[PDB]
């Protein structure tokens, strides 16, 4: 026999990220 | 011109246009926006259904797409087009009669890039405010600064620094000053595409020769260099997984993926876009999942997944070939001729120019489905 | 007809004059009856009357 | 002479040699104990030329 | 993702683990040397005691061992488990381990290693842990009953299923399994990355060497016809011969070399990249047998390609390579070899080469023309660069001898070519 | 040891332990009764009971 | 008093102790600045404890804002815990023939 390439589902967890609103900030 | 009988619904059997598309996210559901021609459409990225589709057409095609969390800015002809779920909630006109030709959108401050070399900054009127509407301020470059205005990014960790890539070179621009912060040196080969690196102040820069530049800012200088001869890089994107993976799609139609760790190639896909419409228009790595969604000239959108690898021990070392995962299509050339196949209005048999059958479903696109060509035996 | 094509090259059988053919080729089973050079004398083409497709 | 001369003297200079089939190197699993590269590195040219 | 699948996942974390009475004898039982029964029944102190005695006897065959009696084989080493320690631990066991396995790759004909390497399976369970590196280290002594029990014992990652099916038999597997083994395209990788581990800590030796290059040219002898699956095969065996001529062993000389003239031979490969070949192999070069088999693949490579500027001039930095590591005097002997191999295309740049370059050694150019049976187009070429040196440069006698040589060999070249450009 | 199983499919699930500490027991909301060993992975039982 | 050499052996010995084995296994080895600044970024001075991501960010109970460098070390910090730093970029830069020509060679063509 040959290895077996078996394909299985994906499911996309959570994916935390960043946050464009915190990079920009008002002046003093 | 407007009718008394019938009203224009939606768009079958195309999932893109041309124009690159733009993630996001809504909690955990992943979408993905793409324009078709005068309007654009939400996909799910779970399954690929459909989930939003504008229900106002735009005058003009769309030439620029940018979506954050809930709202997608469309820009076409002259305008910026702020749009919730498909339904168009806020137009935004340009004190300018040129077109605008890139958008980004970053904190309180929206910003276009119309042709004549034009940035506009747009702010919210509050801080709690959902979308910008304020005209903050306009700026322009000069040649004497760089070329056209190939993208704008804006870089993590960056106050009020947008970063513009032209032809040339780099700029660094802080808009609450209006002001040039820093600008870099000068690169030989036109750049062609950007693209921010999840690590910080770091811009990848393919060009129109096989040069793929990735530059520091804050050292001003090329951290890395990748050479591809005779391919006209046309999209980047990077692996937030946890493995540093660098994908490349080059617009002869293939998509390279590189390991940063190694300087090595883990793989090359061949002719997953027809070459002729444009080749991969983008490629993009979903953020922490090893799903890459391209999208190309040819009304095709994709997706493929990186496997778990096979050896128990090396790993990433033996990292896995991309299986292909799931997909949709429409024709390349406008269809000829179309019926109805059933009565319960479910599908409908396209053909067109392109010497090929199609049936599209009507209820959630997730069945476009060619009908094969292989001749029975007699 | 009992399937062989002998090639033999020119230079050396001239001088051999008991020639060794550089090939036996014996894809054909059947009788031989056309063979043909092409006009660069890079390909040979062997053809049988007898069966289908030869 | 022509271009077309050249050419057919290039042809006419190139000669046959032995190919790769699937079939060629399966010996030297048997031949392969206690020798050295030398010999195994000449013994795989013999059955390559 | 079905809580079967989980539980398997969770079932594979806990291999190791013996929960209860029954699974400790089988995770004991599983055996080097003893048979079922008495590997159940003996103990720790024993295999140790016997584990102490052959590695003294390996150590004061190679003093390399005294390292692992230290760390791996004390009376601590008796003492602890792999599973109640932390991960930063279980990493420094697995790097041990594998370096343990790789000094031992080249014993594995000696009763002591049998021994010790029986201690390190049935103490730190190597046979379930960590098997790729086991199986990657005993491969090339497949015929034998040592690798017949390891199968026997092992649970088989998922690369080697043509193993799996002669686990249990009685007949050793063939070197057509072996070679589906090695067909495959990330198995190929797996090995490469053991290579390179085994050159960059130089440990290496013959017997290995001559199965990993015999099953690389099997390898590309069963790919000789799916012409993409030997292109996408290329950067593989390309970077593993790459590696191995970056070494220092001649072995590792000589299997570079085979494996390159192979893959050359039954792929037209570009002139860059024969080219490149070339330039590597020029600058590792060492010593007499390394360059003996050197020069035959280099020979073999040019007689290979052919194309549009198929025997132009060698470039200048390649050809002062080349004329540094090799002597007219040796390339002339090894014309004069009885064989004479077809060095055509080779000796015909090599000769263009010279005469844009040096200009001095024409004598010997005569030579090598008289020696060597060349072809038509070839002496073209040579007579036509000929005129134009003899044009650019001071006329000489030996040039004049040279067209002399021609005109006693084939005038009516000359003929054409000065006509068609000159007088 | 310290699991984490996801079957995002049937109810929310209940939990309990054998008086021994080595069997798990985990009863969803519509109709998913399991039994497993817990440690070396053995699903003992598996019920799909739509009730 | 310090446990005497002997001792610390039979201690060893009858404790069991690995800990000697753990160091010899850990120290086991096969022997065989900027170009830009920006004034006012500097001198930008923002609000901490007014939002809960800059809550979370911060340090001290009783800050209440600070200044734009402070704000952006610290800001930086945490983009680094939600992205890891990786060493292709962290611990390596580009900036008689060689061996490695064949590799280049490889590495540009397909």
């Amino acid at each position: 026999p040959k290895v077996v390439r078996e394909a299985k589902k994906v499911e996309m967890t959570e994916a935390r990220a960043y946050n464009a609103d915190a990079d920009t900030a008002k002046a003093a | 011109k407007n009718s008394k009988i019938f009203s224009p619904f939606r768009i079958i059997g195309n999932v893109s246009n041309g124009v690159p598309f733009a993630t996001g996210t809504l909690g955990s559901t992943f979408y993905i926006v793409t324009c078709v021609g005068k309007t654009f459409q939400i996909y799910d990225a779970n399954t690929l259904h459909l989930l939003f589709v504008s229900e106002k057409e735009t005058p003009s095609s769309i030439v620029a797409l940018s979506a954050h969390f809930h709202y997608v800015y469309a820009a076409y002809e002259n305008k910026v087009g702020i749009y919730k779920r498909g339904i168009e909630e806020h137009l935004l006109e340009l004190e300018t009669d040129a077109n605008v030709e890139h958008l980004c959108i970053f904190g309180d401050y929206l910003c276009a890039s119309t042709d004549d070399n034009s940035i506009f900054i747009y702010k919210k009127s509050d801080p709690q405010d959902k979308y910008p509407s304020e005209f903050y301020t306009k700026l322009t470059v000069t040649e004497i600064q760089g070329g056209e205005i190939v993208s704008l990014q804006h870089l993590a960790t960056y106050l009020n620094k947008l970063t513009v890539v032209t032809k040339s070179n780099v700029l660094l621009f802080n808009v609450r000053t209006g002001k040039l912060v820093f600008t870099s040196n000068e690169f030989p080969d036109q750049i062609t595409t950007a693209e921010p690196a999840p690590v910080l102040d770091i811009i990848a820069l393919g060009t129109v020769t096989g040069e793929v530049i990735m530059f520091n800012m804050r050292k001003g200088k090329r951290i890395r260099t990748i050479k591809i001869p005779q391919s006209r890089i046309s999209s980047l994107s990077f692996r937030t997984d946890g493995s540093s993976h660098l994908s490349v799609g080059t617009s002869s139609g293939d998509l390279i993926f590189y390991d940063l760790d190694r300087r090595s190639r883990i793989h090359v896909l061949k002719n997953i876009h027809r070459e002729s419409y444009g080749g991969v228009t983008q490629a993009t790595f979903l953020n922490g999942q090893p799903i890459i969604v391209t999208s190309g000239g040819d009304n095709s959108l994709k997706e493929y997944v990186f496997d778990p690898s096979l050896s128990q021990g090396s790993g990433d070392v033996v990292v896995q070939p991309p299986r292909y995962l799931r997909s949709r299509g429409g024709h390349s050339q406008p269809p000829s001729y179309i019926a109805f196949a059933d009565s319960q209005s479910h599908f409908m048999l396209s053909a067109s120019k392109d010497r090929s059958l199609w049936s599209f479903s009507l209820r959630k696109d997730a069945q476009s489905q060619e009908m094969s060509q292989r001749l029975h035996k007699k | 007809e009992s399937g062989f094509v002998n090639l033999y090259d020119r230079n050396n059988a001239m001088t051999s004059s008991t020639p060794t053919p550089v090939a036996a080729l014996d894809q054909l089973t059947t009788t031989i009856s056309n063979l043909q050079f092409s006009p660069d004398g890079q390909i040979l083409c062997m053809a049988s009357r007898a069966v289908k497709d030869a | 002479e022509d271009e077309e001369d050249i050419a057919l003297e290039f042809i006419n200079g190139e000669k046959k040699d032995k190919l790769v089939n699937m079939n060629s190197f399966t010996s030297m699993f048997d031949n392969i104990q206690n020798v050295q590269m030398d010999t195994f590195f000449d013994r795989v040219m013999k059955v390559l030329t | 993702s079905s809580l079967s699948d989980q539980l398997a996942q969770v079932a594979s974390n806990n291999a190791t683990v013996a929960l209860d009475r029954k699974r400790r004898q089988k995770l004991h039982s599983a055996s080097l040397i003893y048979n079922s029964k008495t590997a159940a029944t003996q103990d720790y102190d024993f295999i140790f005691e016997n584990a102490s005695k052959a590695l003294e006897e390996l150590s004061q065959i190679e003093p390399k061992f005294a390292i692992f009696s230290r760390t791996l084989f004390s009376e601590s080493s008796i003492s602890l488990d792999r599973n109640v320690q932390t991960k930063e631990e279980i990493k420094d066991l697995d790097n041990a381990i594998n370096a343990y396995l790789l000094l031992a790759s080249s014993k594995w004909y000696l009763a002591p290693t049998l021994h010790a390497t029986e201690w390190l399976v049935r103490r730190f369970q190597i046979h379930v842990k960590n098997t790729e590196m086991l199986l990657l280290s005993t491969l090339n002594y497949y015929q034998t009953p040592v690798f017949k029990r390891i199968l026997s014992i092992i649970k088989l990652p998922p690369l080697f299923n043509c193993l799996s099916n002669f686990v249990r038999s009685e007949k050793p597997p063939t070197a057509l399994t072996m070679i589906k083994l090695f067909n495959d395209m990330d198995f190929l990788k797996l090995y490469t990355s053991y290579l390179d581990q085994c050159i960059k800590h130089n440990a290496t030796y013959t017997n290995q060497l001559l199965f990993t290059t015999c099953c690389f040219i099997n390898v590309v002898a069963f790919n000789s016809n799916n012409d993409e699956k030997l292109n996408q095969l290329v950067p593989i065996l390309l970077e593993i011969s790459a590696k191995l001529l970056a070494s220092k062993s001649k072995d590792c000389q000589i299997a570079a070399h085979t494996i390159l003239v192979v893959f050359a031979t039954a792929l037209p490969l570009k002139k860059t990249i024969i080219l490149a070949a070339m330039e590597t192999i020029l600058s590792n070069l060492d010593a007499k047998e390394a360059k003996h088999s050197a020069l035959l693949t280099i020979c073999k490579l040019f007689q290979t390609l052919k194309g549009q500027g198929n025997v132009d001039q060698l470039p200048s930095k390649i050809f002062k390579l080349f004329d540094s590591k090799f002597d007219t005097v040796s390339i002339l002997t090894f014309l004069d070899k009885e064989d004479k191999p077809v060095c055509d295309k080779f000796i015909t740049s090599y000769t263009r080469s010279i005469a844009r370059y040096d200009r001095s050694k024409l004598n010997i150019i005569l030579s090598l023309l008289k020696k060597i049976r060349l072809e038509r187009y070839e002496v073209r070429l040579i007579i036509t660069d000929l005129i134009y040196l003899s044009e650019i440069l001071e006329d000489k006698s030996q040039l004049v001898e040279l067209f002399e040589y021609f005109i006693s060999i084939n005038e009516d070249l000359v003929l054409k070519c000065l006509k068609s450009l000159g007088l | 040891k310290a699991l984490d199983l996801s079957l995002k499919e049937f109810g929310p699930y209940h939990i309990k332990y054998a008086k021994n500490g080595t069997h798990l027991l985990i009863t969803g909301r519509k109709g998913h009764v399991a039994s497993m060993d817990w440690r070396k992975g053995q699903l003992r039982a598996e019920l799909f009971l739509n009730e | 008093p310090p446990p005497d050499e002997e001792e610390q052996l039979l201690a060893k010995f009858v404790f069991g102790d690995t800990t000697d084995l753990q160091e010899n296994l850990a120290k086991f080895n096969a022997d065989f600045e900027a170009a830009w600044i920006d004034s006012d970024d500097e001198k930008i001075k923002v609000p901490i404890l007014v939002t809960n991501k800059t809550k979370k960010l911060r340090t001290s109970y009783n800050e209440s804002k600070i200044n734009g460098v402070h704000y952006i070390n610290r800001l930086r910090s945490q983009f680094e815990k939600i992205y890891p730093r990786p060493k292709w970029v962290d611990d390596e830069s580009d900036s008689n023939g060689d061996i490695n020509a064949l590799t280049k060679i490889l590495s540009t063509t397909y």
